[PDB]
RNA sequence: UUAGCUAGUUGGUAAGGUAACGGCUUACCAAGGCAACGAUGCAUAGCCGACCUGAGAGGGUGAUCGGCCACACUGGAACUG
RNA sequence: CGUAAAGCGCGCGUAGGCGGUUUUUUAAGUCUGAUGUGAAAGCCCACGGCUCAACCGUGGAGGGUCAUUGGAAACUGGAAAA
RNA sequence: AAACGAUGAGUGCUAAGUGUUAGGGGGUUUCCCGCCCCUUAGUGCUGCAGCUAACGCAUUAAGCACUCCGCCUGGGGAGUA
């Protein structure tokens, strides 16, 4: 849905693997790889894709990407509340944190925050370890996240009186 | 024999967001009527309206919705239930979502939103989060 | 059986008042001759499971009753207890 | 010296078979280090009566008094229920 | 895969004894007491303020340092004070 | 805790755990304030002194499932009444 | 015992349609017994939300919760000593 390639963008791959494919006679492999796509200023999206060489899989992958997309409600450098993530028994969670700390997480993960414009958040990962459910995860606690003023013309109360 | 009605309202209020109906019904009482009023208060619901007949409740509320259908929260739940009751104190009385969400509690004084309950200094027992 | 004869001729004696049908003085009194009759025939046949089964769940029902009475009210327990020679 | 009102007790008799001898059941319930609940655990106090004053399944609360037989220290103070079957 | 333990035991009386209360010890009378909310046994172990670790709840340890307890080749006893 | 280890074959039921609705009441839990106490050293914070650091000192906070006592009664609990 | 639904018991809530077993209320018929709608409880299937490693579960939840009980913490050893 609607990629655009008019902002800045960063490419990120998180892992690569030689897949394979097994007929009779010979054994048929294709490899595969998993990317990341943000302009970390509040923008991020994930990708995956598969082809017989790297560049083309990954390429694939990437363009991909920008075709889904996530708002990232950001504040003051750091997401504006704690959440719990959960995927497939890829769960993980995440938790603000004093500005100066950094993104504390796995390497998929922290590639996933880092590209997406955040700077001091804490989290850790839970369950699985294989890096395609937890980035997943990740993504789906950053769609079911909301700030001060999503919430506040929801309810008939404003903002100030209720802040984090 | 129902353990616990707290438990029955939350799930009916759950499973209310699940399917998305304005109207739900439920047997009252009078913590019950207090806390449907404080979740008008922070502007989770739309109306409130008690109703009489033999011989509690039936407790109609009516809920609330964004113009694009989204639900307000995503999230409700109880911390005190039986067997395992909690308490808590006026300055440990914790922050959830912070001013996003807020911590209905049981006071001597009466049921309160978390704010109002750390300002006055006086804590009591937590029933449900909600945000 | 039982019969609703014998049954509804009993329970006026110990019926708390006319109108009333529940007061389970009524019942610890037909649950009393229930398990009379069913140890009978239970004594008459040996071997069976519906009727020891039932004997039980019976019991279990007229003590917890008697047990409620007991919280109730204090005299009816004993007035009810020295009546029909029942719960020693 | 008077500066203890002694540590009144209430609990209930359990036994009366012993001479102008007691054993009170108090009763209270305490917290757990590792969950947060509550649950009751019983004592049997044994206790000093003057003539076999209390009776069986009685209510009557308790005083600390001195030493005064082996394992057997409080004293009764004033019996609260007496009653019969129930 | 430690389920019954306890007969001075439990209670009383009397006396003695102890700085003191107390089956603490004697003689008499009574049969109680303890135990599934874990007695008793077995096995190990001095305890604590703390130390290490952990975000936190927790987990492990009881080296220095301080407090308490127990012991001085092994067992028994008592004088002094 | 379907299939991966994990619901006993099931039934009757003690002890226990949990508890429908409303009112009054108690204030045990709970909340709240004070009092005494949680040795000192130690951990943390702040400062000072050994050339600095290590270290040490000072002072503070912190530390109870703590006891006494002054208040509250929604909730748990006790009593009484629907 | 593969005693199974490889699904503990009790309670409440959450789209549907289609049947079957023993009932009930109402209208249509001169008379419903002939027809229909509605309500029960079991007894099935297809399926939405949601949930699951997936398959599948879906008011006869493996969904949304509460109380209580049983149990597991790698395989072989071994149900063995």
């Amino acid at each position: 849905r609607r990629e655009e390639e008019t902002k800045e963008f960063e490419e990120r791959v998180v892992t690569i693997n030689r897949v394979a494919k097994v007929v009779k006679g010979g054994r048929r492999f294709r490899f595969t790889a998993l990317v990341v796509v943000g302009d970390k200023n509040g923008r991020v999206g994930f990708g995956t894709g598969k082809a017989q060489e790297v560049p083309e899989a990954i390429k694939k992958a990437v363009e991909a990407a920008k075709k889904d997309l996530v708002v990232v409600p950001r504040v003051e450098g750091t997401t504006p509340h704690t959440i719990t993530g959960r995927y497939g028994s890829g769960s993980v969670f995440m938790k603000p944190a004093a500005p100066g700390t950094g993104v504390i997480a796995g390497g998929p993960v922290r590639a996933v925050l880092e590209l997406a414009g955040i700077t001091d958040i804490l989290s850790k990962s839970l369950g699985s370890n294989t890096p395609i459910n937890m980035v997943r995860a990740t993504i789906d606690g950053l769609q079911n996240l909301k700030n001060a003023e999503d919430v506040a013309k929801l309810r008939g109360k404003t903002v100030e009186e209720l802040y984090n | 024999t129902m353990t616990d009605p707290i438990a029955d309202m939350l799930t009916r209020v759950r499973n209310a967001n699940m399917v998305r109906h304005e109207k739900l019904e439920l047997p009252a009482s009078n913590i019950k009527k207090e806390i449907a009023e404080i979740l008008k208060s922070e502007g989770f619901i739309k109306n409130v309206e008690y109703v009489e007949d033999d011989k509690q409740g039936v407790l109609r509320l009516f809920l609330k919705y964004g113009q694009n259908d989204e639900r307000v929260i995503t999230g409700l739940k109880r911390i005190s239930k039986p067997g395992l009751r909690v308490y808590a104190k006026a300055s440990e009385m914790p922050k959830v979502l912070n001013g996003l969400g807020i911590a209905l509690v049981s006071t001597s004084e009466g049921v309160i939103t978390d704010k109002e309950a750390r300002k006055r200094n006086v804590g009591g027992e937590i029933i449900a989060y909600v945000w | 059986a039982i019969s609703q004869e014998r049954k509804n001729e009993i329970i006026k004696e110990y019926r708390v008042h006319e109108t009333d049908t529940g007061s389970p003085e009524v019942q610890i009194a037909v649950l009393t001759a229930e398990i009379n009759a069913v140890n009978e025939h239970l004594r008459t046949h040996k071997k069976d499971h519906h009727s020891r089964r039932g004997l039980l769940k019976m019991v279990g029902r007229r003590r917890h009753l008697l047990n409620y009475l007991r919280s109730k009210d204090i005299q009816r327990y004993r007035e009810l207890i020295k009546s029909l020679g029942i719960r020693r | 010296s008077e500066r203890n009102d002694r540590k009144v007790y209430v609990g209930k008799v359990v036994s009366d078979k012993m001479d102008k001898t007691i054993t009170v059941l108090v009763e209270t319930y305490k917290t757990h280090k590792l969950y947060g609940k509550r649950v009751k655990y019983s004592k049997k106090y044994k206790t000093h009566d003057e003539n076999n004053s209390a009776k069986l399944g009685d209510i009557v609360k308790i005083q600390e008094t001195r030493p005064l037989s082996a394992t057997k220290r409080f004293r009764l103070v004033e019996i609260v229920e007496e009653s019969v079957i129930i």
